[PDB]
Order: C-alpha cells, then structure tokens, then sequence
C-alpha cells in the first residue's frame, strides 16, 4: 500500500527530527469522521518562520525525498507549504497556508493506526477549520460536511475559536469566516 | 483495542489501495496497447498530480 | 482489505442469485474516471416489485449480511432501498436501490461488463445512468460529492452518454420519480457555472 509506505516513513523522518507536525487532510479527516478515497498525505509542521521551513525542506531532500512544488504567497510567511515526493506518495507539509499551524500541531493527538504506526491527527474542530477556509478542490465541501455531522457542541464551538484565530492572523483571506460558520 | 478513529484511518488506507487498482485496470482499459511498466509510469504520474 | 473483500463477496452474491444489477454511486464513477468513494458500496437491484425485493433482502440475510435500514416510501413501489452491513462506523455498507430512481430496470439492463478489479467483473451503470441518478440525488448542503461527481461524470461523457443521460432523465419524469423537480434545467444551470 503505496500510501501506508508514505506515511509510515513520513512519520519516522518527521519524528526523528523532533518536529511538531499533525496529520491533516483527507485521512484525518477519515479518522475523524467518515472514511474516503484519499490519495495525498497532507502535514502541517509548525515552525517559527520560513528560515525554519526551509531548513526542514532542505533535510528532507537529503532523505530522499525532492520538491515537486512550492506554495508561496505574499506574506510574512512566503512559504505556505511544499509538495514533496518519494524517490511511492505525495505529501504536502503545511507551514503557513491557514495560520492556525502551530494550535493544529500541539492539539493534535497521537492516533496507533497500525503496528509500527503512530501520528498525530488534528482534531475534529481544527479540520474543520481548516477545510472552512480551504472550501473551493470540491472535496472540501464534502470533507467539511462529514466533519461536521461527526462534530460534537464542545468541537462546533472549538473550531468557532479556531477561526476566529486565523481571521486575527490575517490568514482568512478577506473572507468573513464567522459568517460562514454561523451557516454551517 | 484499536480506537475507532484508528479503524477509520485503517480502512481509509483499504480504501486506497481500491482506488489505486481501479485506476490501474481503468489505464489497462484506455490504453489497451500500453505495457506493464508504462501503465505503472501512469499510475506514478497519477499520485503526483494535485487533487 | 475490507473495500476489496466486501465488493468481491456482493458481486459473488448477487450474481450467484442472478439478479438483473449494477454497481451505481462512487464505486461504478470510479470505475469511469478518477476514484471518489466511500464506505457505501451502492447497487441498484431491478425486481419485479416490492414482494421480490424483500424475498432478495431476507435471502441475503441467511447469507450473512445484516439490515441496518429501509429507506420507504408512499408510492407502489414502497421499498425503496435497503442498507446492508456485511460486518459488524469504519465498517464497509451495502446499499441496494430497488426504487430510488424509477429506471432500475433501465439501469441494470444498459449496465456494462468491467473488470473493475483484478478478477472482478460486475456489471457498471453507464455514465448517462450516473448523471441521471446523481442530478436526482443532488443535495449540495448534506450531499456535495454529488455535484462534484456530476462535474466527472459529465466531462468523462461522450456524445451517446449525454443524449442518453437526457432521455433517462425524460424517464424518471414520466414515470414521476423526479420528485417534482426540472433535472433537465438543473443540470443546464450547474453546468453553465461550469
């Protein structure tokens, strides 16, 4: 399983280089809510700054992986996020694409998904979140419907804070995300 | 005792590897004349691209 | 794999029953273009009437499925569908449609033959029955995947499969099972914001 390879090596590398990182995306989303076909393993990494990134990016290309794309935009933070591949599975790792990385990565909690097998897995609200800003990739509306079935009172109002957090970090690109959730 | 959010991330990854194998048999399909290798250099191609 | 082993044993089953079916849903867009699913395997059964809908339900439950729901209906046709777990929320469902659409009989009649998996030939709704279906089950606010199926569906459709995908939809119609909606107009709105 081309995908479970992925996330298992993804796992140790991140882990042996002591970072602060949460599986996110399609199977957090799965885990939290309902099971999917999901074929990109999505990661936020929360570090202080792009310097931070970079350097992370610039270990893992000496781990085999390569860059098949980088996510910049006009910011403080300029890189958003990259897109790296096995030299098996894609894996996007998230720096700065909604804000709210370092709160995802120190809430998230560790899921054994299979022997040998331990991630982080952001929680309900902060996929929701999440896939809130991210709705456009039509997955993501679909995504953010299940999670918020599955969500509980307790998730509903976290992930109202949680947005709330990317709108005063200026990360909800001009977006009235409270409006939105009131809808949801 | 394996958490259901860890039964749910297990069958996602079942869920996968379905997928990957219809998209194989459905690249065998619409490129009936294609060797092995270049139906696995599609499915390569496959993973890397975005959503 | 549980994906993989309840697909296997469904087909296994109902042809070894020899019901007139077709995989519908995700599984059969999937076979079609890129993969999109959940854990609803989803198949329609064309049965005579609801009498043979049942005998096919409480036949499957002596071969180890059991009814998680019934989805009914005020028409004649009072069955509409059933939920079958095949295990024991991360579990692998079943969902037979016998009158959720109106051209069940259609839908298995036209289905195709695929190898969807390694050894695995089941009978696959045309892309112009997906479209049909998909335009009547569209619910943007609980259902999403719906609309964005439509959006495959509809670009991975060749000439035959629009015009045919219009006259399922002219059949639903007629036989009343359009829930009172223009699927026809529907469809033109959404693919105008395509």
């Amino acid at each position: 399983n081309a995908v479970e390879s992925t996330l298992r090596r993804v796992a140790k590398d991140l882990t042996g280089l002591r970072q602060r990182w949460a599986l996110v995306g399609g199977f957090a989303v799965s885990a939290r809510s309902e099971p999917r076909f999901t074929r990109d393993v999505d990661i936020v990494v929360a570090v202080a700054n792009d310097d931070a990134a970079e350097s992370l990016v610039r270990q893992l290309l000496t781990q085999q992986y390569h860059l098949l794309a980088s996510v910049e935009q006009d910011a403080a933070r300029r890189l958003a996020a990259v897109r790296l591949g096995a030299t098996n599975v894609v894996v996007d790792l998230l720096f700065a694409s909604c804000g709210i990385e370092p709160e995802i990565a120190e809430a998230a909690e560790e899921i054994e998904i299979l022997p040998d097998l331990v991630a982080p897995v952001a929680t309900t609200a902060h996929l929701i979140a999440m896939k809130l800003l991210a709705r456009d990739r039509p997955q993501d509306r679909s995504d953010l419907r299940a999670l918020v079935d599955a969500a509980s009172p307790q998730d509903i109002q976290d992930a109202r804070k949680a947005i709330e957090l990317i709108t005063l970090r200026g990360f909800h690109r001009d977006r009235d995300l409270a409006a939105e959730w009131t809808r949801l | 005792a394996v958490s259901v959010a860890a039964q749910k991330l297990r069958l996602a990854l079942d869920m996968y590897e379905v997928g990957e194998q219809m998209q194989r048999m459905r690249l065998g399909r619409e490129r009936p004349n294609a060797d092995v290798v270049e139906i696995e250099a599609a499915i390569d191609a496959w993973r890397m691209t975005r959503p």
